[PDB]
């Protein structure tokens, strides 16, 4: 966004198989990710973008790079039988901070949640409190979880947000048809500071 | 390509073909994003080649 | 819509109180709830009595043709398999299976399933030759992925069925081995496994030069499977595994219940003994490896003149390698053939490793103790 | 200046020493060169940690080989790994010249000096790496 290094999470879930986002949400996410890369650069050009799949025994697809071409090569292979593990992707952004390009930049994770959360709520609320001190905040894009149950994700973001110098937000885009373009709503322009 | 055959009539309903059209609109835009990736892959291979070319150039002359 | 709802209404109308199940499928597609649609079809094809009838065949055909990316081929492929067993006409069936194989959503493994299914259909009809060529192609495709557990195992059972139909038992036993390694009970019917396991058990025994009895004990497919006839037959395999002529042969009365065993009873008793040369030398002596003839002789309760000749056949097969010294009344083994895990075996190896550790520590002190000036 | 230029006794590690000998050897008579990564402490201690190499050519060492682009490019990789290294100096191999610094080699050393004030210049003899004296 502006001197921030971000890791972008794409969902692997059974819920991706739906026709709600045309043609399918799996293919749609490719359009979405390129919107997230392009938006961040637009605001200020001094930021980096990455892509992680939480598919199988969680693999980093590609690390921080300013190049949209690298991310997009890696996204086509994806596990459409997998499921989103919200908790593990945070861990991958933690490891990234020690050794990354843009070592001295700020810490943010922007995550898609296109399916309900799998990793226990209590574990995650608690995780947020640790995260506030190191100064990485998670911004959650929610349209999968809301249909089934009330936003659990809201709790996570609330506790998390303090002083970090980077903020967090819960942005809701509707569960029905809105295609990839809905990504505009996200904190990829709506972001704020913590300090 | 696939459509405008008589075999298509037999296999599918009309409703399947119109629905397929609606999916197509989103599919093309995505393919345009993919244009940017392909160009990006082509440059990376070339760079290795460019390194190689520097060496060929001097030997060829005097 | 009147996409899949049009054909589905015709089918829905005719079933009783099955109509309600049919209606679910029609809405889930219309909504653009393709993920709910994928699960729905799998539950759906089980319940209707209409399903066995022609309306369902026609329905799956319209379903697949219309959907190669609306919903994935993998769920539709699974559906065509449940129907294809029910039919009274396999010819028509065969044709339909192939028809479904078209395109793919993204990546789904559905291509291979249709190929295995055409193999299954061929076998029943009586086209053995055809079954064979397709069996060879799939076998590679399946093998490559680590992700195929279940699919690869049904295919492997299918190749064993072709060998069994001929009635050539030796060939049958070998092919069957590839199934034993690949075995899993899940997605493999209880009944196909049951018939195959009983036949196999008999089959290995009949063989002239095939030995993998130890392998058979290891798998539950032959071991847990039991019937009246089966209780004696497993005890005969066990006798074989340990390499005891005498246990095997005492069982002879039971064998007669199967005439197959009765015809080649002669071959069966000679074979145990042929095995014994290999079994006795690896198991009981660490310190020696030579065996007397007389041991075989009593055990078998077969004359002395024959054992010398039997021992010669044993060496030729390659169960044992060595020389025979007649005038010392020993057959000396330079070498013993590897054998698949056996009950006696595992115990001897441990014992010999223990003897070995102890010697190496004693010996280490001697080697170190002397020659002081070069030792640095 | 005599009032701040002192010589740099170079502590060369296994990773640098082996790398340089091998690279020159394969290229022969094509000569190889590069920048040296290390750290600088004291006013005279340079430890040469590791090296990467610049473009080989059939005329060997030249001005054309040295570009700021290669160096600048490397530095971006150094950040990404989280390696700290500053540039200690540069290396070359001369199979085609002696230990004396060729007329193109001095030109190349002057550019490299502008970037790091404390700069060292190394002759490698790949040919001698075949025998038991190096």
């Amino acid at each position: 966004m502006v001197l921030e290094s971000t890791m972008v999470c794409v969902d692997n879930s059974e819920y991706m198989r739906n026709g709600d986002f045309l043609p399918t949400r799996l293919q749609a996410q490719q359009d979405a990710v390129n919107i997230v890369c392009h938006s961040k650069t637009r605001s200020n050009p001094e930021n980096n973008v990455g892509l992680i799949t939480l598919a199988n025994d969680c693999e980093v697809l590609t690390t921080l790079t300013p190049d949209t071409g690298r991310i997009l090569s890696k996204l086509h292979t994806v596990q459409p039988k997998g499921k989103i593990t919200f908790c593990t992707g945070i861990r991958v952004a933690h490891l990234a901070l020690k050794h990354r390009q843009g070592k001295n930049h700020k810490m943010r994770i922007i995550a898609f949640v296109g399916s309900p959360v799998e990793d226990n709520e209590k574990d995650l609320v608690k995780l947020a409190k640790r995260l506030k001190k190191e100064k990485v905040n998670v911004d959650i894009i929610n349209f999968g979880e809301e249909e089934v149950n009330t936003e659990k994700l809201t709790a996570f973001v609330n506790t998390l947000n303090g002083k970090d110098g980077t903020g967090s937000h819960l942005v809701t885009v509707p569960p029905g048809p809105s295609l990839a373009d809905a990504l505009i709503s996200s904190p990829i322009l709506a972001g704020e500071g913590g300090a | 390509e696939q459509d405008g055959i008589g075999e298509e009539v037999l296999k599918m309903s009309t409703e399947e073909i119109v629905q397929r059209t609606r999916l197509l609109d989103s599919e093309i835009k995505i393919m345009k994003s993919e244009v940017l990736r392909v160009t990006h892959e082509l440059q990376a291979m070339k760079d290795k080649i460019k390194e190689n070319s520097e060496k060929i150039k001097v030997n060829k002359t005097l | 819509m009147k996409d899949v709802p049009a054909f589905l209404q015709q089918s829905q109308s005719s079933g009783p109180g099955q109509a309600a199940v049919w209606h679910r499928l029609e809405e889930l597609y219309t909504k653009k709830l393709w993920h709910q649609l994928t699960l729905q079809v799998l539950d759906f094809v089980q319940d209707p009595c209409f399903a066995q009838g022609d309306g369902l065949i026609k329905l799956y055909e319209n379903f697949i043709s219309e959907f190669e990316h609306r919903v994935n081929p993998l769920s539709l492929v699974e559906i065509i398999l449940h129907v294809v067993r029910q039919m009274t006409d396999p010819n028509v069936a065969l044709t339909f299976l192939e028809k479904t194989r078209e395109k793919v959503k993204s990546s789904d493994e559905a291509v291979i399933l249709c190929k295995t299914a055409i193999g299954a259909l061929k076998l029943n009809i009586g086209d053995l030759q055809a079954t064979k060529e397709t069996i060879e192609d799939v076998e590679e495709m399946l093998n490559n992925l680590p992700g195929v557990t279940s699919v690869h195992s049904r295919f492997y059972d299918l190749s064993s069925k072709y060998y069994q139909t001929i009635g050539n038992h030796a060939s049958y036993y070998k092919d069957a081995l590839r199934f034993l390694g690949c075995v899993d009970i899940k997605d493999l019917p209880v009944s196909e496994q049951q018939e195959r396991a009983f036949t196999l058990g008999l089959a290995g025994l009949l063989g002239e030069g095939v030995f993998n009895f130890g392998e058979l004990l290891m798998h539950p497919v032959l071991e847990s499977l039991r019937n009246t006839d089966r209780q004696w037959l497993i005890d005969t395999l066990y006798a074989f595994n340990s390499g005891d002529v005498d246990r095997f042969q005492t069982l002879k009365s039971a064998w007669g219940q199967q005439p197959d065993l009765a015809a080649n009873e002669a071959q069966l008793l000679r074979k145990i003994q042929l095995l014994c040369l290999m079994e006795m030398t690896f198991t009981r002596p660490a310190n020696h490896r030579q065996l007397t003839f007389e041991e075989i002789a009593k055990s078998a309760k077969i004359t002395v003149n024959k054992v010398e000749l039997l021992v010669m056949k044993a060496l030729s097969v390659g169960l044992v390698r060595g020389s025979i010294d007649e005038v010392d009344k020993r057959v000396h083994m330079t070498w013993v053939q590897p054998r698949v895990l056996d009950l006696q075996q595992i115990k001897g190896m441990k014992d010999r490793l223990e003897l070995w550790c102890t010697d190496v520590k004693s010996m280490e002190l001697l080697v170190e103790h002397q020659a002081q000036d070069i030792l640095t | 200046a005599p009032a701040v230029d002192t010589a740099e006794q170079v502590y060369i590690s296994s990773l640098a020493l082996l790398k340089m000998l091998k690279h020159g050897r394969a290229g022969v008579p094509m000569e190889v060169m590069g920048l040296m990564l290390g750290e600088f402490v004291d006013d005279y201690t340079v430890r040469v940690i590791d090296v990467f190499a610049m473009p080989q050519s059939g005329t060997g060492v030249s001005v054309e080989a040295v570009d700021p682009v290669f160096q600048a490019k490397m530095l971006d990789m150094l950040k990404q790994t989280g390696r700290p290294e500053m540039v200690v100096g540069w290396y070359h191999s001369h199979p085609g010249f002696g230990c004396w610094l060729s007329g193109v080699d001095i030109n190349t050393q002057q550019s490299f000096e502008a970037l790091s004030e404390r700069a060292v210049a190394v002759v490698v003899d790949p040919i001698q790496s075949v025998k038991g004296k190096v």
